[PDB]
């Protein structure tokens, strides 16, 4: 039988292993490479069996209900199942009333689908600069991106933290634009209380195996306030002739899943709100920042470096990022980059084609971004590293105990880290 | 016999726990695809979560692209407006892009007579087996296939072709699984 | 959909809850009462599919196939499936060579299943008394329960411990006679590096769904260590004409369940081994003794109080134990009984009726049995609490913790302990 | 369609974690039980994981121990041999003690015309379901089911009936379920 179950159990680390050697100087390693796995997504019991209930079903029925079922958990008025998060975003915005021509502001960093959501609405990406600790749109370089052409704001809920609303919803009503939400990351993140998804006037959301809350695959789900929204969405899909239609297969596994999230986010919120806590005490990082009225969701989680230390005194940030990164990995933190460039500088929006001799592009007035224009996005490139799956799966206490070691251990041996650093060979 | 048969491959590919596209030792697409590839004798296979994906593919494949044209005799409404969005004309004078073929449990069985065809595009429609949106592009022109995948966020992203616009039009390996699954039942290898 | 998924997840307990007032006394109790629940067995995805793979298979193969599968880790011989563990014991007594009449040596302390397996032989049990420490037959007293009909002696791995496997098998090889294992509780557990039910003739063993290893609900297999045994109890089956045969259903989960026993196994001696170490500094608990070459199972978890000590000066033991009961089951730990009496004072062994006019009894000078003759058995029954359940599942840090800190809360409150257990009210 | 529906009712079970005979609501057995006493018209049933067990029940319910007798003229070989070891003879003066029904697929579906009769002991062998062995005892006799239950380890001490030698007869709720459900299937609401 070909299954992923993990036959070795994770030992609760020696607290002393702070004082340990190196594992990339031939040290033990905080995690043995035999508890380097983590399941994801949490595939129970529950869940196959709900395979064999929604077989029996009409697909389309499948895809109804799930779709139903998650709008009232979100508190959405009204909602479409997508094929994906890509699709959602895509509707989302076209029922938002985005037409071919207009003009969306976007971050920089972001997930490309983000931004090729944008151009298959036929409208032009103006990207934007990030606040330097959420890695959300910065809403006060904001001024000037503002034209005649532009239409909506689409600030992204970046790692699972919700992006500043309540500034964002001031600009737009101010300008007369409509906001349309990234919550591909926000799945049962909150501000003020309210899910992610229901503060726009549309929203697009990846309901994607590598999600806090995964269907069976790929998947998507957009949301509407207004019905009139809703309507001109469905209206798109008769006119366009585009199959965006779900899986009953990865609505199925949603349906069966859903039933226990609140559980798995439970287990996320604590594991994730101890490591913050802990790496506040280390010299060396810090866990993200949250605002008081916004509950991260912790799809991922961005470590920031600091750089600034005496002992990286002629050391480029960048680095210290990769001897770092080799570092942990060797102690067994699989800490990586989830975007290596910004999405101005992918090939797409660089060869500006668009559907073809530049659609989009040409119905406006051509921008050639420069690496200049986004500082504070560059700055986080260099000087932060990401957990992803580590603690998007809701691991036990003795894994978790075994990062906070991990981080202690080489928040001990920043000299170490400054000396290969240094040792390190120069790059473009 | 059906339900059995779909549940057993939900619940086998559930217990691996290799359920996502772009994961490693994903081995339920590259399955559909190669079985395709036999029974059409085609060199490449590109699968889709949509009709429309493998529509686009086909036609980007081509470099038929926005303010180009092609024939459009032979589409449904449907297509007729995908190709509308798409900012593609017609032309009796010009060639046609594809031969679609809609496949069903009625003529699944004989898909190698479908299949071995002159057509050096062709397009299979899954839908109608009720496992979800899937279609798949056959072809043995490689500059079509590449161009295919590269539409596709993350489809030769897994590390000439410089892409433009992309969709996610990656598929499900549970649906995949259960396509190639009735594939297998119906007579091909 | 009915599922017992647990959907609250075990709390981190503040190890201040040590100073808290008890929950008897209107305190807050160590685990409150959403985190009492507890699941077994552990079913997962990995079950349902065997299910699927099993139901195509013939049933007899099905059965075939774990038997041999359950036999080469166990390292038998030879084996048997069987409906139940009551037959297994059954099929390794009449294996062994054990024939009507003859008397077996058994101890006061266990489950009733093992002397109606005696019974069912045709056999006599010779009830015997315990180590005070093992809670296994005593090899010391078994002198004395010798006579000329005595064929063989049945030693029960009571609780998971494996019995002095030493002392009775040089008993046995002296006086000519049979051992006969009930490892109904000893699956995994080992002596010497070898597993229980390898070291007697014959053994028997339940492999219910309350079992560290569970089939499908009620299962069971019979081990023998000469083929001249295999086959005698297989020619018993076609003399006798019983139909002792397994579910294929309740074999398809042991199936999947042996390739996460190890996994499972593990959980469950760290959890134990650490709760024996935190006990060992409180003054009121102990945990199982264990010889050195013996690793126990854990199936139960015996807990010792220390009865003497000053506070509970002229206080009966059986107060102590009941007051520590309702204390603990405040708290949330829901310590109990096993066996609330001996083997000897059941209604069979009262009325002698056998299969009818007390056929095996009648057969061998009866003996009048009385309290006095089991000192050992008693005073464990009077000073004792068994956990069950709470440390058969492999349960997470949190939960394990939670134990930790109820013990060494009550033992902060040895005082109040004697005052609540003089309170209660006197029974005969 | 068999498969789908056996699988069906194991994953439910499953899913509900309830597979022990002992534990409180376990409400499988119950449920095959009453279906079989409304197609009885019976007020009693006893459940067995084996013939053996109910066979037994029904003689120690009417007294029918060690030394005495009762009519075999009706038994099979294996019966025969499951008297002898009981330690009990046979008579052509007496009446049977049962009249044993053995179902299969073939006769599930008529099971009212074979439990309506006026046996006092109706025995019911269901492994020829392949389900793993099962038997069912009924009977309006409230003291033969009392009987029958106090044979069993944990068959009524969930907490008169002065219990000698006792076996492990009882059955795993996964099996009941499955013989509930192919009653369900082939009528007997
Ligand atoms: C923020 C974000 N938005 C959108 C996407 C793409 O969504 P999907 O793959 O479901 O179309 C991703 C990557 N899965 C993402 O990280
Ligand atoms: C020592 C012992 N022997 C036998 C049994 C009964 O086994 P079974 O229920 O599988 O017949 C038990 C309790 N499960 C037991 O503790």
């Amino acid at each position: 039988m070909k299954t992923d179950f993990i036959m070795v159990p994770t030992a609760m680390p020696d607290e002393k292993m702070i004082n340990y050697q190196l594992a990339i100087d031939g040290g033990e390693p905080v995690i043995p490479k035999a508890n380097r796995k983590t399941i994801f997504p949490n595939i129970a019991k529950e869940d196959l069996f709900q395979m064999m209930i929604s077989v029996q079903k009409p697909e389309e029925m499948v895809v109804s209900e799930f779709a139903e079922k998650y709008r009232q958990r979100v508190g959405a008025p009204y909602a479409i199942p997508t094929a994906s998060g890509t699709s959602s975003l895509h509707l989302a915005l076209v029922g938002a009333g985005v037409k071919a021509g207009d003009e969306v502001i976007v971050p920089a960093f972001t997930f490309i689908a983000t931004a090729q959501a944008i151009v298959a609405a036929k409208a032009i990406p103006v990207f934007a600069d990030i606040d330097p600790q959420t890695y959300c749109l910065d809403p006060r370089q904001l001024d000037k991106k503002v034209t005649a052409r532009t239409k909506a704001v689409m600030p992204v809920h970046v790692h699972g933290l919700p992006a500043d609303i309540d500034a964002l919803a001031s600009f737009c009503r101010q300008h007369q634009l409509a906001l349309i939400e990234d919550a591909s990351h926000a799945h049962s993140a909150t501000l003020h209380g309210r899910y992610c998804g229901t503060f726009g006037d549309a929203a697009g959301q990846s309901l994607m195996a590598d999600k806090n809350f995964p269907l069976g695959g790929e998947a998507g789900i957009a949301f509407f306030k207004e019905r009139e929204s809703y309507d001109r969405a469905l209206a798109f899909l008769e006119e366009s002739g585009l199959d965006y239609r779900m899986s009953w297969v990865a609505a199925a596994f949603g349906i069966s899943q859903l039933d226990r999230l609140d559980y798995y986010d439970e287990i996320r919120q604590r594991n994730a709100q101890r490591l913050i806590d802990e790496l506040a005490t280390t010299r060396l990082f810090t866990g993200p920042m949250i605002p008081a009225a916004a509950k991260h969701s912790f799809n991922m989680f961005r470590i920031k470096i600091n750089t600034a230390l005496p002992e990286f005194k002629d050391i480029p940030e960048y680095k210290l990022k990769l001897a770092l990164q080799q570092i942990l990995n060797e102690e067994g933190v699989f800490a990586r980059e989830w975007q290596n460039t910004l999405l101005p500088f992918h090939l797409p929006f660089q060869n500006k084609k668009g559907f073809g001799k530049g659609y989009p592009f040409f119905l406006g007035d051509s921008q050639e971004y420069k690496h200049e224009h986004f500082p504070n996005a560059l700055q986080m490139l260099r000087s932060t590293l990401v957990l992803c799956r580590e603690l998007r799966s809701p691991v036990e206490y003795e894994k978790l105990h075994s990062y906070i070691i991990t981080f202690k251990k080489v928040d001990k041996n920043i000299q170490r880290v400054a000396e290969i650093a240094s040792q390190i060979d120069d790059v473009p | 016999e059906q339900l059995f048969q779909v549940s057993f491959v939900l619940a086998r590919v559930l217990t691996s726990g290799i359920i996502m596209s772009i994961e490693k030792n994903e081995n339920e697409l590259k399955g559909l695809e190669n079985i395709l590839k036999k029974t059409s004798s085609k060199q490449y296979a590109v699968t889709f979560n949509s009709i429309s994906g493998a529509v686009i593919g086909s036609l980007w494949g081509q470099d038929i692209v926005y303010g180009e044209a092609t024939n459009q005799q032979s589409l449904d409404e449907q297509q007729e407006k995908l190709f509308k969005w798409l900012g593609i004309g017609h032309s009796s004078l010009l060639p046609e892009p594809y031969t679609l073929h809609a496949i069903n449990w009625g003529n699944i069985s004989n898909l190698q007579k479908i299949t071995h065809e002159e057509a050096h595009v062709t397009l299979l429609d899954f839908t109608k087996l009720g496992f979800g949106p899937c279609a798949v592009l056959l072809t043995n022109n490689e500059t079509i296939y590449k161009k295919s995948e590269r539409l596709k966020i993350f489809g030769a992203f897994d590390l000439e072709i410089k892409p433009g616009l992309q969709f996610n039009f990656r598929l499900s390996p549970l649906v995949g699984a259960c396509i190639k699954m009735a594939l297998i039942k119906m007579g091909l290898n």
